[PDB]
C-alpha cells in the first residue's frame, strides 16, 4: 500500500502560493527513500527529524502542501521568519515537525513573455494565522476614503504576477515547494 | 503579427476543402496555432489544436476523427483538412495564435496560453 | 468542465458599475480569461489569467473572484464598452468558451 | 425553558489507562435550554441528552458542506455533501456501522470530528471530516462545553466516577 507520493511531487501543475493545494495522507505505508536519494531535490532540509530516521518511525497524520515561489524566497518557507511571503502568504506554527522540498522548475513553469498565471497576496490588514489562507480577492482599503470597488488612490490589487521568463537569473527562476508535516 | 486567411466558401455536402492561415512578421514556426469558430448569431466554439513542433495535435468532441490539422513551418502556413461535411460545419473560422512560449513541447504541457492575437475570419458554408 | 455565466441580457445606462458573473464547475486556480467581441468583428483579448490586463486597455476594466467564480467589473460603462463578453478556460484540453453577454 | 444539571464528563479525548485534565468540557451546575426544532447554534461543543439524526454545518446550503447523521432501524449513515435530502452531489466521505436516556457529546477540533454517547460517556467513532461547523438542528436537552479544567478520579479500571471542577 505504496503512498501517493509519487502523485504529490509529480503533479501536471501546482497552485499558487495564495491558494496552496493541501492534501491528506493516512492509512498507507510510506517510503521516504526515493525522496532523499535523489539528486533532483535542490533542497531537502527540515527541522525536528533528521532525514536517516524517517523511515523508522509512525505518524497518525501526513499533511502535504506545494506551490511555486521565486528562487530567492526558499529561505523564508521555515518556522519564525519574517517577510513578505510569511508574513502575508504561508506561515508555519514555530515548533513545526516536518519536512521542506524545493527544487528548480524554470524549464517547467517559466515561458518567454511571461507565464502571468502565477500570483501572491501582497496587501492584508494583519499577519496570517499557521496554517491559514484565504483566497479572498477584494480591493484593499489603504487610505482614509473607502475603495468601493475602484482601483485608484491607495485602492491597490491585493494580487500581482511574478511572470516568469527564462531571461532571469538564478534569483528569479521558478521553484516548487513542496512542504510536508507530521504530527 | 498580422494574420490572413484564405479558402472555404461554396461547397456541396461531403466535399472537402482545405484552409490557410499564414503568418506576416513573427517567429509561427514555434508558437503553437488554434482554430476558433462561430455560427451566425452565436457564441464561440473551440475546433481544434496543434503544437509548434506539429508533434501533438487535439481535436474537439462533436467533429472528433473527421477533420486533419497541418502547419508548415517553413512558409509559415497553417492548413485545416475538413471533409464529409454537414449543415451543422457552415460558420466563420478563426485561426487564433498563442501568447507566450514555450521551449519544451511536453505532452500535457502545451497550449495553456490565452490566445492574444485572431485573424480577421473566412465564410464557409 | 462546463461554463456558466448567469447575464444573458444585462444592460444599463451610460456609466455603472455592473459585475458579470462566470459559474464553474471544477476548479482551475486562475486559469481563465475573458474576451470582447464587437459585432462583425474578430474578439479581442481582454483580461487573462482572471487577474493581468492586456496592454492597451483602460483601468476601467477589473477581473476578480477566485476559485470557481469570476466577475468582470467595469467601473464606468461608456459607448465604447458594449458588445459581448465571454469566458475561456484552458485546465483541460477541451476548450471550452462561454455562452454571451449582450451589454 | 431552561433547567440544571449535574453531568456531563466524558474521557478527555485519549485513550491511556489508569488525574487532572484541561480540556473542553461542561460546568457542572450550568443552565441547560429545556426544548419540546429551531436551529441551534454549535459554539465549541454541545452536549446532547434526550429522552433521529442531526443536520451539521453553516449555510445549511450548497455553498459549503454539510455533515448529515441518521440512524436506520438496523443501520447509521454518515455522509457530508452539499444538502440543500433534496439534492445529494460529490462529497468524501461516507461511514456505515451499527447504529447509536440517550445523551451525546460532539466537539470539532484538529479537522476531527469526535462523538461520544451513553456517566462517564464513552468514545464513541472519530471521524476526520475536516471541515468548520457552526451551527445545527435536531430532526431533549441541549447544553454548551466550556473550556474548564477538571479533576477526574477513575476506578481502577478506567470507568470515571467522580469529577470536580
Ligand atoms: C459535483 O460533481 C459534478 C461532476 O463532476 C460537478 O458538477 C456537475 O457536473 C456535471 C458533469 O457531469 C454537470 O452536468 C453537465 O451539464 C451539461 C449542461 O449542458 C451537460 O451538457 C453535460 O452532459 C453534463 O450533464 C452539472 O451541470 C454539474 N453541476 C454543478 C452544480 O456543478 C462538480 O464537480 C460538482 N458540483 C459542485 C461542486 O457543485
Amino acid at each position: 500500500n505504496l503512498c501517493p507520493f509519487g502523485e504529490v511531487f509529480n503533479a501536471t501543475r501546482f497552485a499558487s502560493v495564495y491558494a496552496w493545494n493541501r492534501k491528506r495522507i493516512s492509512n498507507c505505508v510510506a517510503d521516504y527513500s526515493v525522496l532523499y536519494n535523489s539528486a533532483s531535490f535542490s533542497t531537502f532540509k527540515c527541522y525536528g527529524v533528521s532525514p536517516t530516521k524517517l523511515n523508522d518511525l509512525c505518524f497518525t497524520n501526513v499533511y502535504a502542501d506545494s506551490f511555486v515561489i521565486r528562487g530567492d524566497e526558499v529561505r523564508q518557507i521555515a518556522p519564525g521568519q519574517t517577510g513578505n511571503i510569511a508574513d502575508y502568504n504561508y506561515k508555519l506554527p514555530d515548533d513545526f515537525t516536518g519536512c521542506v522540498i524545493a527544487w528548480n522548475s524554470n524549464n517547467l513553469d517559466s515561458k518567454v513573455g511571461g507565464n502571468y498565471n502565477y500570483l501572491y497576496r501582497l496587501f492584508r490588514k494583519s499577519n496570517l494565522k499557521p496554517f491559514e489562507r484565504d483566497i479572498s480577492t477584494e480591493i484593499y482599503q489603504a487610505g482614509s476614503t473607502p475603495c468601493n470597488g475602484v482601483k485608484g488612490f491607495n485602492c491597490y490589487f491585493p494580487l500581482q504576477s511574478y511572470g516568469f521568463q527564462p531571461t532571469y537569473g538564478v534569483g528569479y527562476q521558478p521553484y516548487r515547494v513542496v512542504v510536508l508535516s507530521f504530527e | 503579427v498580422q494574420l490572413v486567411e484564405s479558402g472555404g466558401g461554396l461547397v456541396k455536402p461531403g466535399g472537402s476543402l482545405r484552409l490557410s492561415c499564414a503568418a506576416s512578421g513573427f517567429t509561427f514556426s514555434n508558437y503553437d496555432m488554434n482554430w476558433v469558430r462561430q455560427a451566425p448569431g452565436k457564441g464561440l466554439e473551440w475546433v481544434s489544436s496543434i503544437s509548434s513542433s506539429s508533434t501533438y495535435t487535439h481535436y474537439a468532441d462533436s467533429v472528433k476523427g473527421r477533420f486533419t490539422i497541418s502547419r508548415d513551418n517553413a512558409k509559415n502556413s497553417l492548413y485545416l483538412q475538413m471533409n464529409s461535411l454537414r449543415a451543422e460545419d457552415t460558420a466563420v473560422y478563426y485561426c487564433a495564435r498563442d501568447r507566450a512560449y514555450r521551449l519544451g513541447e511536453l505532452s500535457s504541457l502545451w497550449g495553456d496560453d490565452a490566445f492574444d492575437i485572431w485573424g480577421q475570419g473566412t465564410m464557409v458554408t | 468542465v462546463w461554463m456558466t455565466q448567469s447575464p444573458s441580457l444585462l444592460s444599463a445606462s451610460t456609466g455603472d458599475r455592473v459585475t458579470v458573473s462566470c459559474r464553474m464547475s471544477q476548479d482551475i486556480s486562475s486559469y481563465l480569461a475573458w474576451y470582447q467581441q464587437k459585432p462583425g468583428k474578430a474578439p479581442e483579448l481582454l483580461i487573462y489569467a482572471a487577474f493581468t490586463l492586456q496592454s492597451g486597455v483602460p483601468s476601467r476594466f477589473s477581473g476578480s473572484g477566485s476559485g470557481t467564480e469570476f466577475t468582470l467589473t467595469i467601473s464606468s460603462l461608456q459607448s465604447e464598452d458594449f458588445a459581448t463578453y465571454y469566458c475561456q478556460q484552458y485546465y483541460s484540453f477541451p476548450h471550452t468558451f462561454g455562452q454571451g453577454t449582450k451589454l | 425553558y431552561t433547567n440544571s444539571f449535574t453531568r456531563g464528563v466524558y474521557y478527555p479525548d485519549k485513550v491511556f489507562r489508569s488525574h487532572s485534565t484541561q480540556d473542553l468540557f461542561l460546568p457542572f451546575f450550568s443552565n441547560v435550554t429545556w426544548f419540546h426544532n429551531p436551529v441551534l447554534p454549535f459554539n465549541d461543543g454541545v452536549y446532547f441528552a434526550s429522552t433521529r439524526g442531526w443536520i451539521f454545518g453553516t449555510t445549511l446550503d450548497s455553498k459549503t458542506q454539510s455533515l448529515l447523521i441518521v440512524n436506520n432501524a438496523t443501520n447509521v449513515v454518515i455522509k457530508v455533501c452539499e444538502f440543500q435530502y433534496s439534492s445529494a452531489n460529490n462529497c468524501t466521505f461516507e461511514y456505515v456501522s451499527q447504529p447509536f436516556l440517550r445523551e451525546f457529546v460532539f466537539k470539532n477540533i484538529d479537522g476531527y470530528f469526535k462523538i461520544y454517547s451513553k456517566s462517564a460517556l464513552e468514545p464513541l467513532v472519530d471521524l476526520p471530516i475536516g471541515i468548520n461547523i457552526t451551527r445545527f438542528q435536531t430532526l431533549y436537552y441541549v447544553g454548551y462545553l466550556q473550556p474548564r479544567t477538571f479533576l477526574l478520579k477513575y476506578n481502577e479500571n478506567g470507568t470515571i466516577t467522580d469529577a470536580v471542577d
